[PDB]
């Protein structure tokens, strides 16, 4: 009711093999573009589903083994031999970049319109793509500490200033999923080793703030040994000139006692709504409202595992594939919302705060 | 390091 | 530490 | 080395 949950795609409708839907193959820096890396008789290509033209699939054979699109533009980054980077724009035909890394990529992502992010088993790097210089290798950012150890690298994100990071990784100890992140503040040169599966650099606008957004970190996990789950919300990087600073927010993540290996594995979050989504790989959608840490809804979109994730319409909801190839969405009902809240959680006041901050109707 | 994410 | 978590 | 893809 407070939500829309629709389909925005079939991959095994566009005919991809099941064997390239997981996140071995397949990518999705936003909900522009679906990339799947395949391989045939030794030949690999890539397909990619353009989400904003009727999900039109380019299929072309490619040198590397991965493939990722930007979040906005024409522009393919492709990968070989671990170390080995090429960076297309499909309209103009044009190389933005080509270099060597010192050491093999393991994970990437778009960290913004700007910057490629890279993790290696040693390091975590930055490229800005656009800049122009075409064999510019990507800057060191910091080394990976001892807590990403053992891990597989699933997420690397960023603020849009692009001073604070944060690297996810995931494990498995005694049977369970266990998260680990490495936050990084460029502006310190420190980072700090915390608990965690997902996590997201976000903003919201306060009463007594204007114009100007503070930063907040949000950030969830799930305790591997109590099987406890926690939301927290933090604010980073205050501007002084601003009266009103976010106050830190704690709130559960319930996760039902037979799910016992499931886990966070998406956040994202609306900025205009304050709007929280979060995922789990067995398809739980949570939602909580971004000034308060209010659990929302609660409600599972699908029974097959999810494995990745991505901003959906403009960034005010959630898109995410999962392992038979469907591409789902979520996103808030801007007409239900404020009613649901109202009348569902019998909360005035935070139906409220939804609906002066969003400009909704309902209240 | 397996492939934790896709189990 | 960088941060209260 | 050669292109990684040819467009």
């Amino acid at each position: 009711l407070p939500i829309e949950f629709t389909e925005l795609v079939d991959l095994m409708s566009l005919g991809i093999s099941p064997q390239f839907l997981d996140f071995r193959s397949t990518t999705f820096e936003s909900d522009h573009f679906v990339t799947v890396r395949e391989t045939k008789d030794g030949t690999n290509s890539v397909a990619i589903v353009d989400l904003a033209k009727g999900n039109e699939v380019t299929r072309k054979n490619m040198g590397g083994d991965s493939a990722i699109m930007h979040p906005s533009q024409m522009v393919i980054s492709v990968r070989a031999n671990g170390t080995i980077v090429q960076i297309f724009n499909l309209e103009t035909k044009s190389k933005l970049k080509s270099f060597t890394l010192d050491e093999p990529v393991i994970f990437w992502r778009w960290l913004s319109e700007t910057t490629l992010g890279f993790v290696t088993a040693r390091s975590i790097l930055t490229s800005n793509v656009f800049d122009g210089n075409v064999n510019a290798k990507p800057q060191l950012l910091t080394l990976r500490h001892a807590n990403l150890n053992n891990t597989q690298i699933i997420n690397f994100v960023a603020n849009k200033n692009l001073d604070w990071f944060a690297v996810v990784g995931i494990l498995q100890e005694n049977g369970r999923i266990a998260g680990r992140i490495q936050l990084f503040s460029k502006q310190r040169n420190i980072s700090q080793a915390i608990d965690g599966h997902v996590a997201i650099f976000t903003n919201i606008l306060l009463e007594g703030n204007g114009s100007t957004p503070v930063q907040v970190f949000v950030t969830g996990n799930r305790n591997a040994t109590t099987g406890a789950g926690e939301l927290r919300i933090i604010e980073i990087d205050h501007d002084a000139s601003l009266p009103s600073q976010y106050q830190k927010e704690t709130t559960d993540i319930f996760f039902p006692p037979d799910a016992t290996n499931d886990f966070p594995i998406a956040v994202q979050v609306s900025e205009k709504y304050g709007i929280i989504y979060l995922l789990t790989k067995y398809g739980f959608i949570h939602l909580y409202e971004l000034e308060t840490g209010t659990n929302l809804f609660v409600n599972r979109i699908t029974a097959e595992s999810v494995f990745t994730a991505a901003p959906y319409n403009h960034e005010n909801g959630i898109a995410c594939i999962n392992k038979k190839g469907q591409v789902l969405a979520v996103e808030i009902s801007t007409s239900q919302i404020v009613p649901y809240i109202l009348n569902k959680l019998s909360n005035v006041a935070l139906a409220l705060i939804v609906a002066t901050r969003g400009g909704l109707p309902g209240a | 390091i397996p492939d934790l994410i896709d189990l």
